[PDB]
């Protein structure tokens, strides 16, 4: 008929996401420790739901 | 193995003999940040040494590296000026 | 297109087409319902659902600039949670959003720059609102856009070990030191700059480092 | 009176209380009629109330507005001429726009900043008319007339003050002129007056130069002759008689490398002074301390100059940066493309000292790269220590595939077709994809070319490149030459220097052959195999297996690997053949492509496609025929056709084709044209000699957004092709090609336009210079 | 072709060619070519019925102002510079008096060809192009120049006696201004929209009066040459300002004695009190002097390039830079007369001078004119 070509919504493609990085932080011995995280790489590590994931839309 | 070419690849951070005379044991990191700057590696969590370690590559063998570390006390007065070559 | 209809008409009339997404015509009708009326009382949600459409209509940079909009028109808002998640939704799907996914090509050792914006926006999220409808999963982003941004810092951490450039070994495996040490991108960093160290003949500085990789043996 | 309540009518764009606060006849305040007209005029300036209207009802008050407000639309109309946000530029500024609240005031104020738009265009006879169309609930629409009628153009340059260098010579230097010898053309010419700037700065390098260093310009009058074109200008220079640079005494801090100073401050003493020449001096003092790590290289010189001797001493004032700046780097744009891959593009190493060019080397890297749009940069300092410049490489890639045609028409034919379609750089992973084939009636082609370039990462360019040529030229059977063909060539790069790279490949090449052509040179080709395949029929079929072993070289200065400008490219292309092989032979070739600028801007650029080639057997065995070199259309020499161009193959004396259509397809058979004749296409030579010569030319009516994709070259075409086997004994009476003077040739332009699937380059070109079987088609349409 | 040659134009000629009276020619003479398209405010001498004119490839020839045959002729060749043999390129009249023909050049070197045979009596290069004739006048080679100098020359030998800059434009906003002298003041305009008196002895400013506007931040007129020469009857300077927005004003003060502050003239006589000017849709309008009362306009000449306001043989005649000579009446009366001399066009103003109108177009060059 016409011309196919388009977008809609989705909010996580994976959800590598929840998939998130391994904590394999500093168990090193006393002296042999350096800073770790900078920043925002502190991440402000906070909880509220709704739906969460893939699950929910944008309004 | 037994290849040849090589663009001799190179690698600074080092001190020369004019900059290893602009510090002796007994200055601060400063008193070495004005005379040398900062090296381009430092001691991570250990007391403070400013190492400045040279590397490159000529032929196929034999490395070239002029490794100079300058192990501070913990209030960067210099407590030693490791002098280093290659190998 | 949209002519000057009553501002409902114009509105429903894309918000059927926000379900249909025909968002060449619900978009253009969002917008010349705002051009005329965003002094709509639903212009917020018309702001709110133009972040939406413009997301959906792959308009990013326009979704930005309706959340600039909308922190142009109320910067405070209850849909703020909505929007800086969207903020950094946007700047998540800013980040890596090419075919080479589809075609299944890595794209976290690509640039991680809007990576590292969608990490403002999602922690500015989760900051703004800590309850939010989505600050929970967007945590998850951020520990996990970390860990992108490690698999990216890594991916040039053992450039430098072919460089051979065992200074820029360090300083970058150090560069993911001082930003993650819980990441195994890191974790296997961790060897290679204290080998790189016994390249530069810093086996004993490597010893540190092994003392580490003796104490974080696992 | 104190207010009960005021009615706010007219409201559209502004709040209530967004009034009610300019209003001082508020809720609480009290209301005078002076009130009620502050009420107008505050009101009025809200900006956005086109009228105000305050009135009261005793105190129950009530205020009546109109808007200036949404301006719906600006409508251009008159302005073919100048784009019209350059008039919103105008507009823009002024405090309105589409969705804006008009001063009706303004509308001569913006025409009149339009008409100083015009009036800093060029412009002078160009006016203008704005018309409020005023549309729905308070809008109004902008219709602006243009009322353009001509600009103003350069004419004449007096410079009073100057008695030695002369103006129209210096014109002849200038970017302002005007000229159509009868010897000479550069097009027609305008006005400009930042092309004033530069023309006082050609004059300010041409005195400079000489040694005038109190060389001045006094002042600069332009006509502003009243004709509304008319542009003459008085030039008050001082010329300021000449200096010798006479000596220089660099000082500062010289870094410790004076001696390298000093010939880059090695000048004759007595020698008449060029600042251009210091100025070029000071930075390569810069990018010697540049290269010495010192990015911050502050020089001042100071040209004391003496008259009294008429020369300058020069001062120069030097102080470094710091060695060991180069703490790090960083790359940006990499969003698509692999990170490291652009990485190791780079010669300055982190944690170093700055070698200013390693970078430079490493953006000419990514230079010569080609999938860029940009080689750029972000040349940071790191703020704090002396050791911290990081250099942030912001770069922009470039779009990828492309896409050739061969396929003519389509839906009154079988199931016959042509593909091809490259994915060189496969989704910024560097996988140089082009693949090809077809399958026809005559022919089941098919070809396989993929390159992994850095399996390893020494330029290690797995370029694997496969093939299956069923070839049949089937008409109604195998009958004319039916090849079945197939093999393989893994190929791989190596690091031969930083410019210089070498390729080796074994090629398996099995074919196939049955019913093979009458003519001379196939046989001849068969005869010297060792077949004795008979000539007066295509009675013959054969199998070879081919096991050869191919090879090549690279060079690599030249500008960029989509678009160059500037250097040369020199690639070597040959093969051998191995004991094991079912024909013991070579064919080897290559092609030059060197840039010439005429052009310093490199807008025009002499082109280099000169190319060569020579194959013959590895004794007791041949090049097969198939591997002589032909010409002609596609090749060099365009206007021709292709494969036209070389050796033309005598037939036998024949009689089957093995299937003869009647009179259709005749290979000197028994449907006509029996007792040997001698074919048109070439059959080719042994050795190949093409050569052309291109040259840019930018193009003008292009909106050049996409127009710098776009190169324009003329050229003029030259070849010959020629077989040192064509022997004059079956070839004496026919024409015989063992000379290298074949000469065809031909001239024309071409048409590159770069698609997103990159440029697909066409070309009316026409052979003026043709020799045996060339035939031509002007039309040149191509990839 | 021309179906396809189309540009963009706007212009609207002259109505009203009409011939109440004859007009003729005096003779033809055509002296080279003089200022040419390249504008030049050289304009002649029609002295002593000699015909003080050149072309400004060189040429300089005195004429017999009956046929324009050579009384004599000499040649601004110029044999030096960065070129020898080089043309005259006059940027200042004619100006003749003595044994001297003071024209400044554009080469802003102002000679004194001695009337005679055209032998240069003197010659001083000045500070820049002579941007108006040269008025030379009281000992002084009074010149509004380029830079916007009052330069002064003892005009016997051109020894400078002074070279002050004043009222002076943004660039070379093109108009002369022309330093008349009136009555101990050294009397000028400038192309900047002021006006002036300075001292005549010295070139000490009597006063300046900023009038109105000029063209750098106010577009304003180009294609109005607007006459920054104050026109002045005994108290009372005539000028404009540099958008031919025309004042009255007092010569020892600069004291408005009124103004038509609103004018578009491009050049004025004050003819009495009829002042004659040009309007910019080219009317030819009368002004008093009394406030500038219009006495008559006239629509019969429209978008035209012409010359100034004169009268000669009883009409207001005017001539155009398209060649077209008008006979206006004097007072409101029309076209007495049409003359078509030339369509090459007149840059030069008709000089009624020696009972002739001599006119040099800009190649169609000197031709004089009677009825």
């Amino acid at each position: 008929c016409s011309s196919d070509s388009r977008y809609k919504r989705q909010v996580s493609g994976d959800e590598a996401y929840l998939e998130a990085a391994p904590l394999a932080e500093l168990h090193a011995p006393a002296g042999m420790i350096l800073p770790v995280t900078s920043g925002d790489y502190a991440i402000p590590v906070t909880n509220g739901s709704g739906a969460v994931g893939k699950a929910l839309d944008i309004r | 193995e037994r290849v040849v070419y090589r663009p001799d690849i190179n690698q600074g951070n080092y001190l020369t003999a004019n900059d290893v005379s602009k510090i002796r044991v007994g200055m601060t990191q400063q008193q070495v940040a004005y005379a040398l700057g900062t090296p381009l590696m430092s001691d991570p969590f250990g007391t403070n040494t400013w190492f400045y370690v040279f590397r490159q590559q000529p032929g196929h063998e034999g490395v070239t590296q002029q490794t100079l570390t300058l192990t501070f006390n913990s209030s960067g007065v210099l407590t030693n000026i490791d002098n280093k070559p290659a190998l | 297109e949209v002519p000057d209809n009553p501002p409902n008409e114009i509105y429903a009339t894309a918000q059927q087409k926000l379900q249909d997404g025909n968002w060449r015509q619900a978009i253009t009708q969002l917008e010349a319902l705002d051009n005329r009326y965003p002094f709509g009382p639903y212009s917020q949600q018309v702001q709110l659902d133009l972040i939406y459409a413009y997301y959906k209509n792959a308009d990013l940079p326009l979704a930005q600039a309706a959340i600039d909009r909308f922190i142009r028109l109320n910067p405070t808002h209850p849909n703020i949670d909505y929007v800086m998640y969207m903020r950094g939704l946007t700047n998540m799907a800013l980040d890596d959003s090419a075919l080479q996914g589809f075609f299944g090509v890595d794209r976290s050792d690509r640039d991680p720059q809007h990576a590292r914006a969608a990490f403002s926006d999602f922690s500015k999220l989760v900051r703004g609102y800590p309850n939010s409808q989505y600050t929970t999963d967007a945590t998850k982003r951020l520990v996990f856009l970390k860990d992108r941004l490690a698999k990216y810092e890594y991916s040039v951490a053992e450039y430098y070990t072919e460089r051979g450039a065992w200074v820029a070994v360090v300083n970058r495996v150090e560069g993911m030191l001082r930003d993650y040490p819980d990441t195994q991108a890191t974790r296997d960093a961790l060897p290679l700059m204290e080998n790189a160290y016994r390249q530069m003949q810093m086996n004993a500085q490597a010893e540190k480092v092994a003392k580490i990789i003796a104490a974080n043996s696992s | 009176f104190v207010v009960k309540d005021i009615h706010f009518e007219g409201l559209q764009r502004v709040a209530v209380g967004a009034a009610l606060l300019s209003m001082p006849v508020r809720t609480g305040d009290t209301v005078n009629d002076e009130d009620i007209s502050n009420t107008i005029r505050a009101l009025f300036a809200t900006g956005n109330f086109e009228d105000v209207r305050v009135l009261r009802d005793g105190d129950t008050l009530l205020v009546q507005v109109k808007e200036r407000p949404t301006i719906a639309s600006i409508t251009f109309s008159g302005n073919k001429s100048v784009k019209d946000d350059m008039l919103k530029q105008n507009l823009e500024a002024s405090g309105v726009r589409v969705g804006e609240s008009l001063d009706r005031t303004t509308i001569a104020d913006i025409e009149k900043g339009l008409e100083d738009f015009y009036y800093s265009v060029g412009k002078y006879s160009a006016s203008v008319k704005a018309v409020v169309t005023p549309l729905p609930r308070n809008r109004v629409d902008l219709k602006l007339v243009f009322q353009e009628g001509v600009s103003a153009e350069i004419q004449q340059i007096n410079i009073v003050g100057n008695h030695a260098f002369t103006t129209d010579e210096l014109i002849s230097h200038f970017q302002l002129r005007d000229e159509v010898p009868w010897w000479n053309v550069v097009g027609d010419r305008k006005y400009q007056k930042q092309k004033l700037a530069g023309d006082l700065e050609t004059l300010r390098s041409y005195y400079l130069d000489r040694g005038y260093a109190r060389f001045n310009i006094d002042s600069t009058q332009v006509s502003l002759t009243p004709d509304k074109k008319g542009i003459y200008v008085t030039v008050n220079i001082t010329e300021g008689d000449q200096y010798k640079l006479s000596g220089v005494e660099v000082s500062g801090n010289l870094a410790g490398h004076s001696a390298e100073i000093e010939q880059l401050t090695k000048i004759e003493p007595g020698e008449l002074y060029n600042g251009t020449k210091v100025t070029k001096m000071e930075d390569d003092i810069k990018k010697l301390l540049g290269r010495y790590g010192y990015a911050y290289p502050r020089v001042q010189s100071m040209p004391e100059i003496n008259d009294a001797d008429k020369t300058v001493k020069l001062r120069v004032n030097v102080d470094a940066g710091n060695r060991f700046y180069v703490r790090k780097i960083r790359f940006e744009g990499n969003d698509t493309s692999k990170d490291a891959v652009l990485r190791r593009e780079m010669r300055q190493m982190e944690g170093a000292w700055l070698g200013s060019d390693l970078v430079d080397q490493g953006k000419e890297r990514l230079n010569r790269l080609g999938f860029f749009e940009t080689v750029d940069t972000d040349t940071q300092r790191v703020p704090g220590s002396p050791d911290q410049v990081d250099v942030v490489y912001k770069v922009k890639e470039r779009n990828t595939g492309s896409f050739n045609f061969g396929i003519g028409y389509g839906t009154e034919s079988g199931v016959s077709f042509q593909a091809g379609v490259q994915q060189d750089n496969w989704l910024g992973t560097g996988y140089a994809v082009g693949i090809n084939g077809t399958k026809n009636d005559y022919q089941t082609y098919a070809e396989l070319s993929v390159t992994n370039p850095y399996f390893t990462v020494d330029g290690v360019s797995l370029g694997g490149r496969l093939f299956y040529n069923d070839f049949q030229a089937d008409d109604a059977d195998l009958s004319d030459y039916t090849n079945k063909s197939y093999g393989t060539d893994v190929t791989l790069g190596f690091p031969i220097n930083e410019y210089n790279s070498l390729r080796a490949g074994l090629g398996y090449v099995h074919n196939s052959l049955s019913n093979m052509q009458p003519q001379v040179a196939m046989w001849r080709y068969l005869y010297s195999m060792g077949e004795h395949p008979s000539t007066s029929d295509q009675d013959n079929s054969f199998k070879t297996d081919d096991f050869t072993f191919n090879y090549g070289w690279t060079y690599n200065k030249l500008d960029r690997g989509y678009f160059p400008t500037d250097g040369s490219r020199v690639n070597l292309t040959g093969k051998v053949t191995i004991p094991g092989s079912d024909n013991e032979y070579y064919k080897v070739t290559l092609d030059t492509a060197t840039y010439v600028p005429i052009d310093d801007d490199h807008k025009w650029v002499v082109l280099g496609r000169t190319r060569w080639g020579y194959g013959d057997g590895l004794g007791g065995k041949e090049m097969p025929f198939y591997e002589n070199f032909y010409a002609g259309g596609s090749s060099t020499v365009r206007g021709f056709q292709s494969n036209t161009i070389g050796p033309k193959a005598v037939y036998f004396p024949h009689q089957a084709s093995n299937y003869d259509p009647d009179y259709d397809y005749e290979c000197a058979t028994q449907d006509g044209a029996k007792d040997l004749c001698k074919s048109d296409d070439a059959v080719g030579g042994n050795a190949m000699a093409v050569a052309s010569l291109e040259f840019i030319t930018p193009t003008p009516f292009i909106s050049d957004k996409y127009a710098n994709s776009v190169r324009t070259s003329f050229f003029w075409d030259m070849g010959t092709v020629w077989d040192t086997n064509w022997d004059s004994s079956q070839y004496s009476g026919y024409p015989d090609y063992s000379d290298p003077s074949n000469i065809r040739m031909s001239a024309g332009i071409a048409l590159q336009w770069m698609s997103p699937l990159g440029p697909l380059v066409f070309s009316y070109a026409q052979p003026f210079k043709k020799y045996d079987g060339d035939k031509a088609e002007q039309f040149q349409f191509n990839i | 072709l021309f179906n396809s040659e189309e540009d963009v134009v706007k212009m609207s000629p002259l109505p009203t060619v009409e011939n109440q009276f004859t007009p003729t020619t005096a003779w033809s003479t055509s002296v080279g070519s003089g200022i040419g398209n390249f504008y030049s405010n050289l304009h002649p001498a029609l002295a002593d019925n000699v015909v003080y004119a050149a072309d400004r490839a060189g040429l300089v020839k005195a004429l017999n102002a009956d046929d324009g045959k050579e009384i004599w002729s000499v040649s601004l060749a110029e044999k030096d510079g960065w070129f020898s043999k080089e043309p005259a390129l006059l940027s200042g009249g004619v100006t003749v008096s003595g044994g001297h023909v003071y024209i400044g050049s554009e080469k802003a070197q102002v000679y004194a060809l001695n009337t005679s045979d055209g032998t240069v009596a003197w010659q001083t290069k000045v500070a820049g192009e002579a941007l108006s004739r040269p008025v030379v006048s009281d000992g002084l080679v009074l010149i509004h120049t380029s830079n916007g100098q009052l330069q002064a020359l003892n005009e016997a030998d051109g020894a400078v006696k002074w070279t002050v800059n004043l009222d002076m434009p943004s660039l070379s906003l093109r108009g002369e201004s022309a330093p008349t002298t009136a009555f101990g003041a050294a009397v000028v305009g400038g192309d900047n929209g002021r006006v002036s008196a300075v001292l005549m002895e010295q070139g000490q400013m009597i006063w300046q009066q900023r009038i109105s506007q000029a063209t750098g931040s106010t577009e304003i007129d180009r294609l109005s040459d607007v006459d920054t020469t104050p026109v002045v009857v005994n108290g009372v300077v005539f000028a404009l300002a540099y958008n031919g927005n025309l004042t009255a004003l007092d010569l020892r003060s600069g004291q408005i004695m009124w103004k038509r502050e609103l004018g578009s003239v491009n050049d004025f006589i004050v003819d009495g009190n009829r002042i004659y000017l040009v309007d910019q849709n080219d009317r030819v309008m009368a002004l008093t002097i009394d406030g500038g009362v219009t006495l008559w306009t006239q629509s019969d000449l429209l978008h035209r390039l012409l010359t100034s306001p004169v009268l000669y043989n009883g009409n207001l005649v005017v001539g155009d830079s398209e060649g077209y000579l008008h006979w206006i009446n004097v007072e409101d009366g029309r076209f007495v007369a049409q003359q078509k001399v030339d369509s090459s066009g007149f840059q030069t103003e008709p000089v009624a001078a020696d009972g002739k109108l001599l006119i040099q177009a800009k190649d169609g060059t000197v031709y004089s004119i009677t009825r």
